[PDB]
């Protein structure tokens, strides 16, 4: 009888500012259950079946746990909220063989940014005059390698961390 | 009020004019180029369409060069449009106009010689100091001054044979609003002390023939 | 009212000077390094300065009031003094600036060119045969192989400044070291007569960061 953790947005990688809501899923019963939520293994304030974080920092990083009345102690959710201007966000690392893959180059409180190239393995792999998303609508082989997004914010020329995106046969 | 640059400019490709070479505008032998580069040219959007105006009236001789794959996912595509040496030095005024779907209107560049009276330059070759005969190479310089526009050309040469080992400051404004620079050639001390002829090549519109050439060698 | 500037978008940029060649040079003179940050916006007006030397930081700076400016945007100018040996010792200077319109600090380090200092050659150059048929000849001093490319240079007659001369920027010789050129224009009288000229330069790599070279017919 575990409680689950949701995130939504489901991104467990983000950057300061972004908000966060963790959902904690208890018992499937009418039975009204009431909410407790750890963080780091230490309790924090919230009761409510679902806690909102409003405006992340570096230290909302880490593990998050739940549990109901009519439930056992959640697995832990990591949460990993970055500092920066890009974040290449992915909702999985690994994908197969004709699978699509989706990549979003996520700004500093969304903020507008041109001439955004998406790298693999350090060569220009696509360009988009405005922040846009990645797809490639059946991933190959090849497309495997790392990745790192970068554009302009106003005058500044800035990028993201690198991620390794996997494609298996 | 005036209007202002609209963000749709930021996110596009970008337009780059050059006028030709110095050199190539004041000799004969040469043939002069305006180079319009159109850079950050998306795959999805790749077609570049370009119009040529010389003091606003159509040219259909320019040659677009092939599209190139840059190294980050972009395309370059260049479109040169040679140009009579006289027309350039008489101020005409070239304009490059880019048309491209990811635009919503062309990009136009114009470019032209720098305006203001012409001036001759001074050329004027001067001698190592006695004190640098103690190193094991030498400096020979060149002096030119009094020139406007900047644009200038200053090349080395002893027996009729170029010399690679020069270096020439970037012009600098004088006092009268004329600019002068210095070229500096090193030479061998023993090639110096051997009683080679040396020779400072200076190319300016204002000069006759524009091309002035001095010569230093020893004693 | 201006137009709405984009480069807003990135929050305010950072530039670092170094000091003045002759500020470090001159015991007389004090260098500083400047930081100077623009592109403060109105909504997000105030900008925090951390200064460290060889990364200890220090608490001497001295920070000038947001300076409102035409383009409607605020720029902000914090100062430290440095001392004499320190900068010739090749400390590093680290300008650290917090803003709320930046997802992180923005740090930014200047120090001394590093390389092997490299002495001055002082030469200098009488005008051209040719040009003493003019009215006006050009006395020429040319600076060379030295490094770093700061330095200063004058001229004097009789050991009073004589101000009608035009120094070129440094130039990176093929050699690694730099160059420069400076110009004195004086009347052809005063080279016939003939007076005695000097071009004096400043530079690390000097003995007492100085040298003088006279110049005479
Ligand atoms: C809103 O207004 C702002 C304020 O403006 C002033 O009024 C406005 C309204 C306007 O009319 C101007 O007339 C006037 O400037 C304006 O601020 C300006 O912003 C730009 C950048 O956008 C900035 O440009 C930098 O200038 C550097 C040189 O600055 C010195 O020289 C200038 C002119 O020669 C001086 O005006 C300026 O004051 C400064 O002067 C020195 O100041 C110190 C101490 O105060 C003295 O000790 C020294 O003696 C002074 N004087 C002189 C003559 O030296 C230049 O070096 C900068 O860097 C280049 O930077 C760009 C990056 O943008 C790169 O392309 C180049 O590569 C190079 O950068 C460096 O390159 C190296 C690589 O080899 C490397 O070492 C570095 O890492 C690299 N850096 C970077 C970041 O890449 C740069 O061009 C102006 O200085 C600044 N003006 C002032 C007064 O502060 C705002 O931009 C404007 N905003 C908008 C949105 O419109
Ligand atoms: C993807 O890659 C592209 C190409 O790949 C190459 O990148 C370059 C940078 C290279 O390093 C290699 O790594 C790669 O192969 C990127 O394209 C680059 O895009 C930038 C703009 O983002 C262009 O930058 C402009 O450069 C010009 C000067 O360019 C000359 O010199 C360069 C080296 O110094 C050289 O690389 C260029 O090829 C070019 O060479 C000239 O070519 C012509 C003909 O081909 C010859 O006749 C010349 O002799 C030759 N000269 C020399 C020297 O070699 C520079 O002038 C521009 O600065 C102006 O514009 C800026 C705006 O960006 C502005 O901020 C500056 O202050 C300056 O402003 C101008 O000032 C004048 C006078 O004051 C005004 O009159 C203007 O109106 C004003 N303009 C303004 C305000 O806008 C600028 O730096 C670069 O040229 C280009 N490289 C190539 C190659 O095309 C591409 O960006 C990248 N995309 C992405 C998404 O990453
Ligand atoms: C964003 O800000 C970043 C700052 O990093 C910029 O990204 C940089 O862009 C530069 C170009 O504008 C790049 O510099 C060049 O890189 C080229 C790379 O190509 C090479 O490929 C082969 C591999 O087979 C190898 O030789 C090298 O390892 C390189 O990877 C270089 O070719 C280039 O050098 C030129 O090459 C020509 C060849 O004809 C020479 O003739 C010429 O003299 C010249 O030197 C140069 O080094 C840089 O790679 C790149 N940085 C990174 C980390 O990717 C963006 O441009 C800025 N703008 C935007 C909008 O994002
Ligand atoms: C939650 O525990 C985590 C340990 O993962 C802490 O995360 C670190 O926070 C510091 C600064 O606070 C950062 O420099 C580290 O980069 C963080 N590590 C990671 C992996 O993100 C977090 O601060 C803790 N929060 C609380 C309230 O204890």
């Amino acid at each position: 009888p575990k409680a689950v953790v949701f995130l939504e947005p489901q991104w467990y990688r983000v950057l300061e500012k972004d908000s966060v809501t963790l959902k904690c899923q208890g018992a499937y019963s009418p039975e009204d259950q009431s909410t407790q939520w750890f963080h780091n293994e230490s309790l924090i304030s919230s009761q409510a079946s679902s806690y909102f974080i409003d405006a992340a920092t570096v230290d909302d990083s880490g593990e998050y746990r739940c549990q109901t009345q009519l439930s056992t102690l959640s697995d832990p959710v990591q949460l990993e909220v970055h500092i920066g201007w890009l974040l290449l966000q992915a909702p999985r690392w690994v994908f197969k063989e004709e699978d699509p893959i989706h990549l979003r180059c996520h700004s500093w409180k969304n903020t507008a940014l041109h001439k955004v190239t998406y790298l693999q393995n350090g060569k220009g792999r696509k360009y988009f005059h405005h922040n846009s998303d990645f797809y490639i609508p059946k991933a190959t082989l090849k497309d495997s390698g790392s990745y790192f997004c970068r554009g302009l914010v106003g005058s500044k020329n800035v990028s993201s961390e690198t991620v390794q995106i996997t494609i298996t046969q | 009020c005036p209007p202002c640059p609209a963000p749709e400019l930021l996110g596009g490709p970008s337009v780059f004019l050059f006028p030709p070479k110095p050199k190539d505008t004041l000799m004969i032998s040469r043939t002069p180029e305006v180079t319009c580069v159109v850079v950050d040219v998306s795959h999805e959007d790749p077609e570049v369409k370009f119009n040529w105006y010389v003091d606003g009236v159509e040219v259909h001789n320019a040659k677009t060069k092939p599209r190139e794959e840059q190294y980050n996912s972009t395309y370059r595509v260049v479109s040169v449009l040679t140009v009579l040496h006289q027309d350039w030095l008489n101020g005409k005024e070239y304009k490059c106009k880019v048309s491209n779907k990811a635009l919503p209107a062309p990009i136009e560049k114009t470019i032209s010689k720098a305006k203001g009276q012409p001036r001759e330059p001074q050329v004027y070759t001067l001698p190592p100091s006695r004190d640098e005969l103690t190193k094991n190479q030498v400096s020979l310089t060149c002096l030119v001054k009094g020139f406007y526009p900047s644009d200038i050309a200053v090349e080395w040469e002893s027996n009729g044979q170029p010399e690679n080992n020069y270096k020439t400051t970037p012009p600098v404004l004088d006092s009268d609003g004329s600019f002068f620079l210095y070229s500096k050639l090193t030479v061998d001390k023993s090639r110096w002390q051997q009683g080679n002829v040396f020779s400072c090549s200076v190319m300016h519109e204002a000069l006759h023939n524009h091309y002035t050439q001095k010569s230093l060698s020893l004693s």
